[PDB]
């Protein structure tokens, strides 16, 4: 959906946001994007807070 | 050495360049930006505030670039040569201190990092500042490097020196058929980009502006400023007893038609015809909106209550436009040099900085009020925990603007591009000649030869004989040898200073006295209405030379109009010359001796009162002398040194004043293409495509210019023994002839070094790139492609490569974009090969290879290939006096002639150039060279002087040769004497670029374009040349009609199309697909570029129906 | 003129529009990404 | 770099004379024109091989990677 | 062997593969491949 595209393009900003803070090079940030991509599809993103579901996401990468 | 002030005024010109260099413009502009202007930006965007939580604030108190305040060390910083091998940005951190309200208490914190500032070399913030070639030996940088350029992400770039028309002044124009217009552009630093026009429609003056929808006659708008008595207006514009009153006589009645006649009605006439601001204030007055319409106009001057000086400033603007119609000679051109403001780099990067710095914090205030609208997170919340999220928006904004030289601003909305350029490292001076060059504005005056030509107001202002040709023919210009750029100081206290000198005030004078007297102009604006200016102006020079007022002020004083000018705007051209009071100068040779003692530098000459700066406008009033043997008792401002009129890339011509002037620009365009040394660290740097000469030599006839830039310390080109003559017919017009032996002894064996790079890249599925190599066969490692690939996959150092023969083996995972399955089930065989094959027609060597990391954790592979070559025929040589020349053949030594001693000349050129090219300089340099060798002394060839001829002929006639070098020598092919005499000596032949081993290419049958099936333009894309439209006309003028099709569709664009007879258009392999019959189909062949036209024109509603006949049965 | 089937003046404004082949508007693969820079014709025809 | 071993034109060797040209200037402060003519450079094609020769190999060797 | 050498540390070392990119004895991260022992051939003209 376009709303599905609009919420990831919103989230594309936010995982890139903390990568600037922690001096994260880009190949972690793009690699963690797929982990958020599947966890959105696997109905994990609903209910939890937005900043909590991305901070837990990129630590795995 | 009895020193005198006659010929030793030269010996302070090094004393200028020593303390005050040649990269004055880029050092002093950027270093002023670092100290002063950075405080001036945060004081303009202090005190960020939010509407929610109104008791919250954060304030910027100060700004420091470089060190911290705790450690108070210099810094710990990356070396620049270490930075340029890792493709990093040579930067320095930005540190501020901030005070804010955490909560119950307010709290001030120090040393907050925001971003990294890329800073130029040899500035006071870099570690190269004031080194002693021992730290710089440890930092392996060249001491002879000028500096003044950035090292953003690898490649080294430099910002050029821009210029535009003189902002914040008035300029007059003359147009034939659409009437005549006057323009005045103004731009203060707050939202202002406004230009004002004075149009003369059908004999009636009008004023149009880009905020007013209509044109307004001037008799309203000065009555709107309070001046309404309407006999003032005739007396201001015209004066008295002239033809101007009859010229103005039509303009007055437009006030009478609308019947305003008063100051009250004169405002709202304008504001009833303005379409601006869209009612931003919901409480309009409709009478107050013309006071601000009188405020956003003519932004030179502002007002408080009287509207006095802005009124007459329109009238002084209007006096020019009436005088324009009285005679068209009074209009001045916009290519006079005084109408040009040379605008530098450091005062231009500041315009991008404050635009981008306010884009930082307004995005930062959106990152706090999202939190401040929370009930639970409203007490313990801190702001600068999230300062780092916007930190990477000032680094990648600056590093993009410098890498891609197009600066997108918001407050002005203007999109100039190409403001930065890669500096060319072909020669030493090529990297120095690009430091002093000017890129213009290209104001779309392509029809007018005005800006293309050269104006006489340029002598010593900037260089004259170095300007490119071709497309860029006259819009690129170059600075002089002695040149300083002014800077503004202040206009406020000098306005207080002239009132001490006995000048009147603007709000007191009558209309009568101002045209009778003269008037001071402050930056184009009258303030004082001075009388008898000669007592006023000459005391002010005595105030300036004593040094109470700053020295960069000009007292340009014309006499066509009745006015004098005061200029303090800064950023305009000037050069210094020494003051002469009367028929005796202020030379004082004992001061010139006290300079050479070492305590009297060049700055003290202007402090004591013995030198002063003159712009282009002060050189109106001056009467510059040439020589001390040319002093008159009516003569001021002796000129310091007459050969300082040539640029540093033009200065290497020996004795130019004998040589022709069009043969100077041909050399100055080639001098940047001369091969020689580069730098001391040239065996350490890894640059893209970098040539060297093996055996360089300093030239025989030097110049005073080239010893100031230390060209002799690392020269370009070598001096060989020329015998100018015709020989074997292989040199007809300016070809060259040389011997096989001297190349075999090593005559200029150049050497080509070339970079190539690749990046190991990490994917999203956590896969790297591996360097597996040397697959083996039949008991041996090396395949024909693998004799120089080494154990680790990196090509082995010290051995050659040929076509094929992979030198770096790069293997890529085949799952380049597949999704990460969180498992490890089958990952063992996925690396497909993607190597880089060494192409090229000649065997080259591997010099060395290094590997390192970038700014992110990501590996690099950079090998520098190496090859040298011998100067075989085809290679373009030069002569340093503007003679292009290509090697015709290569003779042996037996065929060459020889003198009585048996000296064999090196290069042959025919005598048939010197009458046409009028190059007298080579005819006298060869005399100046030969006598110096036998005396063992190097001779100076300067402009406007140097060593003479008659003292030089005395030297070699004592050695026993001919008295003007015109020797005689036997023939090598037959033995006997030659009937004429020869001309002989050593001349300095420097090799150029454009060698022929990397220009020969041929495309027999190769790749085709995907859209046109045509050969691919570009030699690196395998070529295939364009038989253009102009050659297609020349074929049919022969009347040949059979190769015309063969060269345009057979060998190029043959394509076979089946077309149907009825309903004629094409179909695929065997069909018609609009009458599906597969029957009436005829096979022919057409151009593919005509076939796709029968699809592209068929895409819109036009149907090219074809109609067919047979050839036979006429 | 008449006597052609296409002689009506009805056919001089767009009611149907054809799509050209992809050979004249080929998908240029610039190899700056795993995705293609898709050309101007298709990205105008898409929102039509 | 280093001095060319032969002359460009005639081709007698000058490789033993660069150090002797320097040694004839530290001691025995002398004119450069009479110095090498004493050494035996009669041909002026040979004389320009040492006058013009800037010796950059001293300035290059201070950038050695071996410390 | 005579593997990778550093720029200014100039210390001969043999890096084991896919492990590090820095050198020992210094934190400097630019290192050169040394010249091989293998014979190479040239001419003299
Ligand atoms: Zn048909
Ligand atoms: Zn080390």
């Amino acid at each position: 959906l376009e709303s599905r595209e609009a919420t990831l393009n919103n989230a594309r900003r936010k995982l890139r946001a903390v990568s600037y803070a922690l001096h994260i090079p880009e190949y972690i940030t793009d690699a963690a994007f797929q982990w958020y991509k599947l966890a959105l599809a696997n109905n994990f993103v609903q209910g939890r807070r937005s900043q909590n579901v991305i901070a837990s996401c990129l630590y795995v990468a | 050495d009895e020193i005198n002030t006659a010929q030793d005024k030269w010996h302070l010109l090094p004393a200028f360049l020593k303390v005050k260099g040649l990269v004055k413009q880029h050092l002093d502009s950027f270093n002023y930006f670092v100290d002063t202007d950075l405080k001036k930006i945060i004081k303009a965007n202090q005190l960020i505030l939010s509407d929610v939580d109104p008791e919250f604030y954060l304030k910027y108190v100060d700004i420091r670039v470089g060190k911290k305040s705790s450690s108070s060390t210099k810094d710990y910083l990356t070396p620049p040569h270490e930075c340029r091998l890792r493709d990093m940005t040579y930067s320095a951190p930005i540190y501020v201190d901030i005070e804010y309200t955490r909560g119950r208490n307010i709290i001030m914190h120090k040393d907050v990092e925001i971003g990294r500032m890329p800073i130029m070399l040899r500035s006071n913030k870099c570690i190269l500042y004031d080194a002693d070639e021992s730290k710089m030996a440890k930092l392996n940088e060249c001491p002879l490097d000028p500096g003044g350029y950035f090292i953003v992400n690898g490649t080294e770039k430099v910002i050029l020196v821009q210029e535009q028309l003189s902002k914040n002044r008035i300029i007059v124009e003359a147009d034939e058929k659409k009437g005549i217009v006057q323009a005045s552009v103004t731009s203060s630093t707050h939202e202002r980009k406004s230009k004002t026009y004075v149009i003369t429609k059908n004999g009636k003056i009008y004023l149009k502006h880009n905020s007013i929808a209509e044109e307004i006659p001037i008799a309203i708008v000065l009555k709107a400023c309070g001046i309404l008595s309407d006999l003032e207006i005739m007396q201001l514009v015209c004066g008295n007893d002239s033809s101007y009153q009859d010229i103005f006589a039509v303009n007055l009645e437009e006030s009478s038609k609308l019947d305003i006649y008063t100051q009250q009605q004169a405002l709202e006439y304008i504001g009833a015809k303005v379409k601006t601001m869209r009612r931003q204030k919901l409480t309009i007055l409709q009478e107050g909106i013309e006071a601000i319409a009188t405020t956003v106009i003519a932004h030179l001057t502002v007002e408080a209550l009287d509207f006095r000086e802005k009124a007459l400033y329109i009238a002084m603007m209007t006096r020019r436009v009436v005088m324009a119609m009285y005679n068209p000679k009074m209009i001045d051109d916009r290519d006079y040099v005084g109408n040009k403001r040379l605008e530098l780099a450091g005062q231009l990067i500041s315009l991008l900085f404050e635009d981008l710095f306010k884009k930082f914090n307004n995005d930062f205030k959106l990152s706090i009020d999202k939190v401040l609208k929370k009930p639970n997170r409203a007490m313990e919340y801190d702001a600068l925990l999230s300062i780092n999220v916007h930190s990477n928006n000032i680094t990648s904004g600056l590093n993009r603007a410098i890498s891609t030289g197009n600066w997108s601003l918001k407050r002005f909305k203007m999109e100039r591009a190409g403001v930065t350029h890669v500096l060319s490292r072909l020669s030493y001076i090529s990297a120095l000649g690009m430091m002093t060059r000017i890129s213009s504005q290209f104001e779309k005056s392509r029809k007018v030869s005005g800006p293309r030509a050269l104006q006489p107001s340029q002598f010593g202002m900037l260089c004259t004989a170095d300007t490119p040709e071709g497309e860029a023919c006259g819009l690129v210009k170059n600075l002089a040898l002695m040149t300083h750029i002014t800077t503004d100081d202040e206009e406020e206290p000098i306005k207080k200073l002239c009132y001490v000198l006995g000048v009147e005030d603007i709000t007191l004078i009558d209309s009568a006295s101002l045209h009778l007297n003269y008037g001071v102009y402050l930056n184009g604006t009258l303030i004082g209405s001075i009388r008898f200016p000669t007592k006023f102006v000459t005391q002010f020079r005595h105030l300036r030379r004593t040094g109470k007022v700053s020295e960069f002020i000009s007292i340009y004083s014309n006499s066509h109009q009745m006015a004098v000018h005061i200029a303090t705007d800064g950023g305009r051209i000037c050069r210094p010359l020494i003051i002469v009071s009367d028929g005796q100068s202020r030379v004082k040779d004992i001061h010139l001796r006290k300079l050479l003692d070492g305590e009297l530098d060049f700055d003290d000459f202007l402090k004591l009162g013995l030198v002063e700066y003159l712009d282009v406008n002060e050189e109106n009033d001056s009467y510059i002398a040439l020589y001390e043997k040319d002093i008159v008792p009516s003569m001021t401002h002796l000129e310091i040194e007459p050969f300082t009129i040539l640029g540093a890339v033009a200065g290497l011509i020996p004795y130019p004043h004998h040589n022709q002037s069009p043969r100077n620009t041909y050399q100055c365009a080639m001098g940047k293409q001369a091969i020689g040394a580069i730098a001391y660290n040239q065996f350490k740097r890894i640059d893209t495509l970098l040539y060297l000469m093996t055996y360089p030599q300093q030239p025989m006839v030097k110049t005073k210019t080239i010893e100031l830039i230390d060209y002799d310390k690392l020269p370009a080109g070598q001096n060989a023994t020329v015998a100018v003559m015709s020989y074997s017919g292989y040199d007809i017009e300016d070809a060259l002839v040389l011997n096989k032996s001297s190349i075999d002894r090593g005559f200029g064996r150049c050497e080509t070094r070339r970079k190539t790079t690749t990046v190991l890249k990490r994917y999203a599925n956590h896969t790297q790139d591996i360097i597996g190599g040397m697959r083996v066969d039949e008991n041996g490692d090396p395949i024909w492609q693998h004799q120089s690939l080494g154990p680790d996959g990196l090509g082995e150092v010290g051995m050659k490569v040929q076509s094929g023969q992979i030198y770096i083996n790069k293997s890529v995972p085949t799952n380049s974009a597949d999704a990460p399955n969180p498992n490890n089930v089958n990952v063992q065989t996925q690396y497909r090969e993607a190597p880089v094959i060494y192409r090229g027609p000649e065997p080259s060597h591997i010099d060395q290879v290094m590997m390192s990391v970038s700014d992110n954790d990501q590996a690099l592979i950079k090998v520098l290939l190496r090859q040298n070559r011998r100067p075989e025929l085809g290679d373009k040589f030069s002569s340093r006096h503007g003679q292009k020349g290509v090697c015709g053949i290569i003779v042996k030594q037996e065929d060459m002639p020889f003198n009585d001693q048996g000296i064999v000349p090196d290069i042959i050129m025919n005598p048939h150039g010197f009458p046409s090219r009028m190059t007298v300089g080579k005819m006298i340099e060869l005399i100046s060279g030969k006598a110096g060798v036998l005396n063992g002394t190097l001779e100076y060839g300067t402009c406007f002087g140097g060593s003479k001829l008659e003292d030089m002929s005395k030297i070699l006639v004592d050695q026993g040769f001919n008295y003007s070098g015109k020797d005689m020598l036997y023939s090598g092919i037959t033995g006997e004497c030659l009937q004429a005499y020869i001309f002989f000596g050593p001349i300095y032949y420097q090799k150029l670029k454009h060698m022929v081993l990397d220009k020969m290419h041929a495309r027999a049958r190769g790749p085709r374009a995907v859209l046109t099936r045509q050969p691919t333009e570009g030699r690196s894309r395998d070529g295939g040349l364009r038989l253009g439209e102009m050659e297609r006309d020349c074929v049919i003028a022969y009347g040949a009609s059979q190769l015309l099709l063969e060269r345009l569709m057979i060998s190029s664009d043959a394509f076979e199309v089946d077309v149907c007879d009825k309903c004629g258009l094409m179909g695929y392999s065997g069909w018609c697909t609009t009458c599906k019959s597969a029957e009436n189909i005829i096979k022919m062949t057409i151009p593919y570029a005509a076939k796709l036209l029968f699809q592209e024109l068929l895409s819109m509603n036009i149907a090219p129906r074809l109609r067919l006949e047979d050839i036979f049965q006429q | 003129d008449a006597t052609v089937p296409s002689g009506r003046p009805e056919t001089y404004i767009w009611r149907y529009l054809p799509a050209p082949p992809v050979c004249i508007r080929p998908s240029v693969m610039m190899q700056d990404s795993p995705a293609s820079n898709e050309d101007d014709l298709t990205v105008k025809l898409t929102e039509i | 770099m280093i001095v060319p071993v032969r002359c460009f034109s005639c081709g007698k060797v000058v490789g033993d004379k660069w150090e002797s040209y320097l040694n004839l200037l530290q001691e025995d402060e002398l004119d450069e024109g009479t110095a090498l003519s004493r050494l035996g450079l009669k041909r002026y094609c040979c004389r320009r091989m040492i006058l013009t020769h800037v010796d950059l190999i001293e300035k290059f060797l201070r950038y050695n990677p071996l410390e | 062997t005579l593997k990778y050498i550093c720029a200014e540390c100039s210390s001969k070392l043999s890096l084991s593969r896919t492990d590090a990119v820095r050198c020992k004895d210094c934190g400097h991260r630019i290192l050169l491949k040394a010249r091989t022992k293998r014979l190479v051939q040239f001419e003299a003209r």
